[PDB]
């Protein structure tokens, strides 16, 4: 059926919630509000304030708990209301679940999930719009996916519900409710850990995921309007990202474009272009070019000019078709 | 004169037919006391402006602070503005307005124009003022928590005889940094006095799925300070307990924790839907007990209002809101250019190259 | 019956002269009040042979927990081991091995050799059991408060009818994530119970200094739990302080928070030095209140002691000691590939590759 | 005279205090016992307790405190026990620290400094070797220093001091007594954001600094052995980067490998290679290689092999220079 990211996650969350008992809901106005984005809309009504509750105001104690919950015997899909939000639980998250399995050398583990919403575009400001992903990708013990698609944010949060080891799963906002794709009501589920592709083409390689996909496809269609063949990549793990994937379409087109719209110092993109320099310098034609975040806090004024335009990304793919 | 600690029931100095409750007698003059009246009033029509502003799209989100003037008003006029630092939150404008904040600044901030003296850097609610000490709101609950607390041990380091003031919600109590940074405070007996405006919700948790302590005031032990239970209702009780509180502070005495009980008569905010999480007749219940009227009542019975003032202080509000909002849009739209500005005092390499690329856009 | 809560004074049970002080009738049989004492013992003396262990270079750091043994050996007998989770700190060794944690797996761990369960991976004093439910230590003060919190959710949900015990020190009460986990337990009635090794110290900083609550007892009312104030040098007011903690959790009437009172003899670590920064006269005055000698006491104001039993317990401890030390220098080194082992369930790619250049140099 | 970093640091503190009534020091334990490094040995007894303070155990409260000292009229320079015990008071760095003075439009200020032990080589296990540079690197509003010499330790702290931007001060604890260098006793500062060259050379560039450069210098004796002549630059300031130098370096090279004992993904070496590829693809004649920590948590058997060896280190420049 067609819905909305927001829907393709609350099916989701259903489905699994009927199939294991073990699987509960937990965080901060998740219950009789359904959610502050609705993504949890109905679960309480179904299934009982004892596997969908809300908690005190403290990301600590939600990811701290979940944790404890996870190593005991449930399956907890914890939600940080923005993702903006999860320092005050960082602790808890590179602390204790990023390393339980490590440090007690393989005796206890972390089977939960933390939901959080992400991205700018929304006039969040500093604290609704952040992308810190970064931040898990470099802690050790964490699988992180974000998603772009309806299909994908059912498919890839029910794979992660079922996957062992603690997944932090960020949902761009700005796309919860931006489109309405085909979503299968059947049972399905897709692998973390490898990139889609959204477009072949083999003068330029797109390399995104995440809250700019709207603009990099924007871009990727009207560069072919131009006579331009831009391969789109929607990477949708970031840890572990699809290595393969990468490395064969930007073998094949010689140059590429990584699009984010997290902070550029020390970003996600930084370490995949990094990663390309070093296996495949041999194999690029021009450098790899990153359209990121500014290094500024989230503005509120200026959010569309922080937030990756398709101008800033086709200037981009000018320099390095021109290279 | 000094009020009971963890009291049993709140605190409170006004009858419900607007007698005076107090063991000691009044000692405010009628001129003060109708300045307390028209700031609430001023507070509660900058709110319902607000509204406005959301209906035709002048701002982007506010958070409803209807219920919750007589605590912030209370708070304004027991400190010393410009003088006493204040740590807010976002739903405290009341407070800045009667603290002094010009609305075109205040306005300004909300609708992100060159009038905001924080530049339009963040979203609707978060007002700051270095001239008055209002230290600039941030959105994580609790945040501002441990800088009040290091503010106060500065205080009490530099001798200075100021007195930091930190306010927040309910559901802030609940926040690690709220226990960590009052702690700390408590320890260094830091000129700090921390003041929870309780609405029974954190959005549309409500306090019993909050915590499990009876209230906020009895959390208080944890730090081995003073508690109050108080009627956030009742401006008069409102303003001695949290002026005893400052008094305390200031003659070194340590913080205090007042917990001031008030009602969310708005949704949590203009992104919220409380009509679905709230009992009707919870809302109306506490919909009688709206701070003004009561207020009202008790300048009545003392001489000291009359409909005709009403009507006259109320249109004085009504043409300070015109203006301010009018030299606020007139400020016209922050410079793209300022998204690089004060991210350090002078801009790196870095930004100036992200500036640049930017320019040519 | 019941404790009385926020007391000013410290719950005692034992007199200084062996007197039961208690307002219900002593009901433990004679054989476990003696194996309260026997794991004293044991505890005392697994520590001293960690001061060993330190001397030699055996180990890279130590913890020393003596001074803490009734408030340990109170907590491993207040709950079921094996079936009862536990959540504690580095300092718990004393704990662990009343737990009944094989010695052979603790002296592992300290030694970083393949005995320890938890391969090696983290420095000494970080234990940690499956099978006896003790949640691997982790450095962070408080950091495993909150996790205590969510097990004992979890057990409540699954109607287990386990609890869930969380150790600490009074330096521990001071961080955010203590305070948030509980209160977080608080509010959902979890079968928790929060218990505070409160030596007055945390490694330098005084509790003056740590926190202005009178008490940590006192905190339990930021939370509406029950709070109490012990003589964690008391092996027996521990235990049914704690026991009866326990099974308040255990029929759901929601968590406790219990303060028991005790001593760190040692430095703060084999990394500290103690005689630095405390007062003489006041290490030695506790040293008098040793948890050892008043229980013993009490012991053998009822026949229940002799000098022959004390002799036979200890040799038998240290024969228990030399074997557990044995075995776990036998097992051997860790491998060096380990490093890149449990990260995941499985080795991404990225931990291959890494995997594969540290065996170029191998 | 010769000192340790330990000394010299000691020395930077007692400096800027005798010269600023303003400057406090904040943390645990660096009172009375003189800090567990004794890093702030005798300052308590020369300055008094209302300079020298002893904190309650809070990482939250004393990055807070001390934000909100600086914001006020003090500035105060608070310790973190260990790198790895920032996370409790995460959020007071990146939230409250950090955007201050952009979330205020510069109306408030936050002059303090945030030193901390860091680096693995010491058997210290998950908490007492971690290296989470790349978390403040990727947070706008912070600037981030790691001193790797006595001479530098106390000309960069007292820099540090000076400045009124926030600067998390990282000190790799492998190097507090590793070496006693001549450190001047006169008034002496060092410029904050410049890298420092520590070797010339013109066959291969080494970017590092921290705790390995101790393997990168014996690194670069042993290429001289072959002669081969490796340039080391010790970047020093992390954020902001020595742009310049690197580039430079880079150029007259033409080769470079970057060393750090941070985890490799999204790490700030990462950064430096994923720019140094964008702006100087035309100017490399071999990929940037990154020698890092690995993806997994600070290991307490294998510490010696986890902190890059000199082997390790031989072994990219090996790459680097055959390719
Ligand atoms: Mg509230
Ligand atoms: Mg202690």
């Amino acid at each position: 059926a067609l819905m909305t990211m927001v829907q393709a996650l609350n099916r989701a969350l259903d489905e699994e919630m009927a199939k294991d008992p073990r699987v509960v809901v937990l965080g901060e106005d998740v219950g009789k509000r359904g959610g502050v984005f609705l993504v949890t809309e109905g679960l309480l009504q179904k299934y009982g304030p004892d596997r969908v509750m809300d908690t005190p105001l403290s990301e600590a104690a939600i990811v701290g708990a979940a944790l404890g919950m996870a190593a005991h015997g449930l399956r907890p899909v914890a939600e940080i209301q923005f993702a903006d939000y999860i320092f005050p639980g960082f602790d808890q998250l590179v602390s204790q679940v990023a390393k339980l399995r490590y440090r007690s050398g393989g005796q206890f583990t972390a089977p939960l999930v933390v939901r959080m919403p992400s991205g700018g575009g929304v006039r969040g400001g500093h604290h609704h719009s952040q992308s810190p992903e970064a931040h898990f990708v470099h802690t050790a013990g964490l699988k992180v996916v974000a998603v772009s698609t309806p299909y994908d944010a059912k498919g890839l949060l029910k794979a992660a519900i079922r996957d062992e080891d603690p997944v932090v799963f960020l949902e761009p906002k700005r796309l919860y409710r931006s489109v309405k794709e085909e979503v299968p009501e059947e049972d399905y589920t897709l692998p973390i850990g490898k990139a889609a592709l959204r477009r072949e083409g083999k003068d330029l390689t797109l390399i995104c995921y995440g809250t700019v996909m709207p603009e990099v496809l924007q871009a990727a269609a009207e560069l072919a309007k131009a006579g331009v063949s831009a391969e789109v990549l929607d990477l949708r793990t970031l840890m572990p990202w699809d290595y393969e994937a990468v490395m064969n379409s930007v073998a094949k087109t010689g140059r590429v474009v990584l699009v984010s719209d997290a902070p550029r110092h020390a970003s996600f993109v930084s370490e995949v272009a990094a990663t390309i320099a070093e296996d495949l310098l041999d194999m690029l034609l021009a450098p790899p070019i990153r359209v990121t975040g500014f290094d500024t806090p989230y503005p509120y004024a200026q959010d569309k000019l922080y937030l990756p335009t398709v101008t800033r990304i086709l200037n981009a793919a000018k320099r390095a078709l021109d290279y | 004169h000094r009020f009971e600690t963890f009291t049993e029931e709140p605190i409170r100095l006004i009858g419900e037919e607007g007698e005076w409750l107090g063991d000691f007698p009044l000692d405010l003059e009628g001129e003060k006391l109708r300045r307390l009246y028209r700031d609430m009033l001023a507070a509660r029509m900058l709110d319902e402006r607000y509204t406005i502003l959301i209906r035709t799209g002048k701002t982007s989100f506010i958070a409803p602070a209807a219920g919750h003037e007589a605590a912030q008003v209370a708070i304004a006029h027991a400190i010393r503005p410009g003088f006493d630092w204040v740590f807010p939150y976002y739903r405290d404008h009341g407070l800045a307005l009667a603290l002094g904040i010009p609305l075109k600044e205040l306005l300004g901030q909300m609708l992100a124009t060159k009038a905001d003296p924080n530049k339009g850097r963040q979203m609707p609610e978060h007002p700051g003022s270095k001239a008055l000490n209002f230290f600039t709101v941030a959105s994580p609950i609790a945040s501002h928590v441990p800088p009040a607390a290091g503010a106060a041990i500065s205080m009490k380091l530099l001798r200075t005889g100021q007195v930091a003031v930190c306010t927040f919600g309910d559901g802030a109590t609940s926040e690690g940094d709220w226990y960590a940074g009052i702690n700390f405070a408590a320890v260094q007996g830091a000129p700090a006095v921390f003041i929870a405006e309780n609405n029974f919700y954190a959005i549309s948790v409500d306090y019993r799925h909050q915590t499990h302590s009876p209230t906020i005031a009895d959390k208080a032990h944890a730090f081995g300070i003073p508690g109050y239970l108080v009627d956030g209702m009742d401006v008069l009780a409102s303003y001695y307990v949290v002026k005893e509180a400052v008094e305390r502070a200031r003659r070194g005495e340590g913080p205090s924790l007042v917990e001031l009980r008030v009602y969310r008569y708005g949704p949590h905010s203009s992104a919220d839907d409380d009509s679905r999480y709230r009992p009707k007749e919870e809302v109306a219940f506490w919909r009688k007990k709206d701070p003004i009227p009561r207020f009202r009542r008790f300048l009545e019975a003392r001489g000291l209002w009359n409909e005709e003032w009403e009507e006259d202080v109320r249109e004085e509000i009504r043409a300070e809101l015109e203006r301010g909002l009018k030299e606020a849009e007139e400020a016209g739209p922050v410079p793209p250019e300022w998204m690089f500005e004060d991210v350090f005092a002078e801009k790196p390499w870095h930004l100036l190259r992200q500036e640049a690329l930017l320019k040519e856009e």
